[PDB]
């Protein structure tokens, strides 16, 4: 070489791609044949990076046909890794802290815009789900209620409701919901009703103009979706105030995390008034009767730290299998504790 | 601490009954339908006077699903006084006022002061939870009750007025 080429892959992908390019094709590594301490890895033009974590320090791998090349990065170079990757679930295997663009005070009482904005978009940190509890029959008892007054508060609530990357309209959910029968007063163990194809389109026509060429997809597309028992279930069970709440293991993390936030918040503002969630982020993919569905419902409830008010993500993702029905009871069984994932992630203002 | 006393109450009962709606009617005033529900502990501080007297009132929100109730419970020991709350108008909420009751015995302190109280009242039409039936179940355990509207203001600040005078007339 004599020490080898100088031909670096890094340098290539940062002079040929974006940077969010770059991080967007970052996935949580789950396959068997994964290097030692591989939480993530990505594909653009034949190199294959992996973002490997071992004795709490962040390697960086590219593969290049053959050759091998790694980077061990700096706790701060990692700090900002995380701080830059997608918004997915990771086994980072600790929940860390990703710091916003704004100085946070003790006399608000909501998250900056910018801490929302963070949050809403950075990944968060897997906790292992191996002691998951069992199903039980007060499970879902709420659903209903839940979406219910989470949607209609969305005219003040950070609440985003997304399929395959396409944001679905919260009047339409509004309709939708509705035209289904939840409202103020519905029974908590009811089974939802599908829709006629006639209700879907009084719906879908009071919220697309139908002399339009524009979200034409977008109306063909939630015309087929709104009919799907299953998607409706996906949709509803996204919102149940418990879905995290799924093993020992998470309770303890959880339990912690609320103390440090309860902690702070006696200390530097007993007499400020915050709001206790901010909101959902719902994300529906159709997978790969009818089809199955994805989700990645995130909770964005306000969390004190010693800069200011910030938040404390917590996602959970599950598994709608194409045969399930809208009710109390059929979630409760077709998404068990097992079948759901949940993450922590911090996020906080700054000095 | 110019107060006379720091009292630590805490809010029970199933999810929806009206928890906070009844917290922010008594401390802030106000009823509003935009917070949406609670994921977790909260709390408010009010102070108000009693016999002459200066009581910093520290009342604990928490979420009403059952998954809830373990870390919950960290909160119930240290308080002073437990409000269990219902819905009268949905029956359920009122037959779970048995377990809410059996909690506040495996965690909070026998010396603890309870008061049952039913809300969303002013839903006329659709009340189904009889003031005698619960007026009874209330007496029968020597637990003060009272129907409130947190949308009205009906016996909100009674019902905190209530227990802060139970409490005092104890220590
Ligand atoms: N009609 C009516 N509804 C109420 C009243 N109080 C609460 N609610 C309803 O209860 C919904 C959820 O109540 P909330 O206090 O947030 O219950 P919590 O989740 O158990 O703390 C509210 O947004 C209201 O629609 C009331 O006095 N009258
Ligand atoms: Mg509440």
């Amino acid at each position: 070489g004599p020490l080898g080429s100088i031909y670096s892959p890094h340098e290539t992908l940062a002079e040929k791609h974006s940077e969010k390019k770059l991080m967007d094709s970052f996935s949580p590594s789950l396959s068997q044949d994964k290097m030692d301490g591989e939480f993530a890895h990505a594909n653009i033009d034949g190199i294959s990076i992996r973002l490997c974590l071992n004795k709490g320090i962040c390697s960086v791998f590219y593969l290049d046909g053959d050759k091998i090349q790694s980077t061990q990065l700096s706790s701060k170079e990692y700090n900002n890794l995380l701080s830059s990757l997608p918004p997915k679930q990771f086994n980072l295997g600790k929940v860390h802290t990703i710091t916003a663009p704004v100085s946070g005070n003790f006399k608000t009482h909501k998250p900056a815009p910018e801490v929302i904005e963070t949050a809403i978009n950075c990944c968060t940190s897997i906790i292992p789900n191996d002691d998951y509890f069992h199903v039980k029959d007060t499970d879902f008892n709420s659903v209903w209620h839940d979406i219910y007054r989470d949607i209609r508060a969305s005219d003040s609530n950070s609440t985003k409701i997304y399929f395959n990357n396409i944001e679905i309209p919260l009047k339409l959910i509004a309709d939708l919901i509705n035209e289904l029968g939840i409202n103020e007063f519905i029974d908590s163990k009811k089974e939802l009703q599908m829709l006629s194809y006639n209700q879907v389109n009084k719906i879908i026509n009071s919220n697309f103009p139908q002399q339009d060429l524009c979200f034409q997809t977008e109306k063909l597309l939630f015309t087929s979706l709104f009919q799907d028992p299953a998607f409706i279930s996906a949709l509803t069970s996204a919102f149940w105030q418990s879905l995290h709440i799924t093993s020992s293991s998470v309770e303890h993390i959880y339990a912690q995390i609320m103390s440090e936030n309860i902690e702070n918040r006696l200390n530097f503002m007993p007499e400020q008034r915050v709001i206790n969630n901010c909101g959902h982020i719902i994300k529906i993919n159709a997978v790969v009767g009818g089809r199955a569905y994805e989700v990645s419902s995130s909770i964005l409830p306000s969390h004190i730290t010693c800069n200011g008010v910030g938040i404390n993500k917590i996602e959970t993702s599950y598994l709608v299998h194409a045969g399930t029905l809208p009710s109390s009871e059929g979630l409760r069984n077709a998404i068990p504790p097992e079948s759901r994932q949940v993450s922590f992630a911090i996020i906080s203002p700054d000095v | 601490p110019e107060y006379d006393a720091l009292f630590k109450l805490l809010l029970i009962g199933d999810s929806g009954v009206g928890k906070s709606c009844l917290l922010l009617r008594f401390a802030d005033d106000t009823y509003t339908e935009s917070y949406i529900s609670t994921i977790g502990v909260d709390f408010k501080i009010r102070t108000i006077e009693l016999d002459g007297k200066t009581i910093k009132l520290q009342i604990w929100d928490t979420a009403g699903q059952e998954r809830f109730r373990t870390i919950t419970s960290s909160y119930y020991r240290g308080a002073h006084g437990i409000i269990v709350v219902y819905d009268v108008t949905d029956q359920e909420s009122f037959n779970n006022v048995k377990q809410w009751l059996q909690e506040i015995d495996r965690y909070a302190s026998e010396n603890v002061n309870k008061l049952l109280v039913g809300n969303k009242c002013d839903l006329t039409t659709k009340k189904v939870v009889d003031y005698t039936t619960a007026k009874e179940f209330a007496d029968s355990l020597g637990i003060p009750f009272l129907e409130t509207s947190a949308k009205n203001a009906t016996n909100v600040e009674q019902s905190f007025m209530t227990m802060a005078a139970e409490i005092k007339k104890r220590m």
